[PDB]
């Protein structure tokens, strides 16, 4: 549960039968596994439930990479179909939680952020930013100067 | 007048200072290491 909170480190989803389905296999509490995974039309749900995580919570931590990806790459990502991956790519963008646009006269296109929106914070990031860095540079080097000609 | 005439008030040739006051004054009265600021565009914005 926490580690496939933090990154969620794309495991089997099988794996994740293993884990929540052998909890069924328990010479031990089982009231675990009959509350959470042991409802049908409710613990089902949570099943799929947690497919909406792996979709959900992998979307975002693919969010990283895109700008440029097609689509057969999402489905071999996704650990699901193309079929299956249109479906949440449907309920996810009438979520709308981050702002997609998906498009088909090829199908290069992703789950995305509102897609470099700006004209000049390029040369404010990239260049201030750079630039204040190489401008706190000096301040320190003569830092490191200093401190390493005390001695040689 | 009466009971008072001033005394002339003049200062010194003080480069022994003035020299230093000019030196730390512009060295450091324009971005102290200067290279700062070498803000540049969205004050353009509002400026236009």
């Amino acid at each position: 549960l926490l580690k496939l909170f933090t990154t969620m480190e794309l495991m089997r989803w099988s794996t994740l039968v293993e884990d929540y389905g052998m909890e069924l296999r328990k010479g031990s509490l089982e009231s675990p596994a009959t509350d959470v995974f042991g409802s049908t039309e409710e613990g089902e749900k949570r099943w799929k439930d947690l497919k909406n995580r792996v979709v959900e919570h992998n979307i975002r931590i693919m969010a990283k990479y895109y700008t440029r990806i097609t689509m057969k790459r999402m489905a071999q990502l996704l650990d699901l179909s193309v079929d299956e991956s249109e479906a949440f790519l449907s309920n996810l963008v009438v979520n709308k939680t981050i702002f997609a646009k998906v498009d088909r006269l090829a199908g290069i296109i992703n789950f995305q952020r509102p897609k470099d929106p700006n004209n000049l914070l390029n040369d404010w990031s990239q260049k201030l930013n750079s630039l204040m860095s190489l401008v706190n540079k000096t301040t320190h080097l003569i830092a490191k100067e200093e401190m390493i000609h005390n001695l040689q | 007048n009466r009971h008072y005439y001033s005394i002339t008030i003049n200062y010194r040739k003080n480069e022994l200072e003035q020299k230093m006051l000019l030196n730390l004054h512009k060295k450091s009265w324009m971005e102290g290491l200067t290279l700062q600021d070498y803000v540049v565009k969205e004050m353009l914005e509002l400026a236009k």
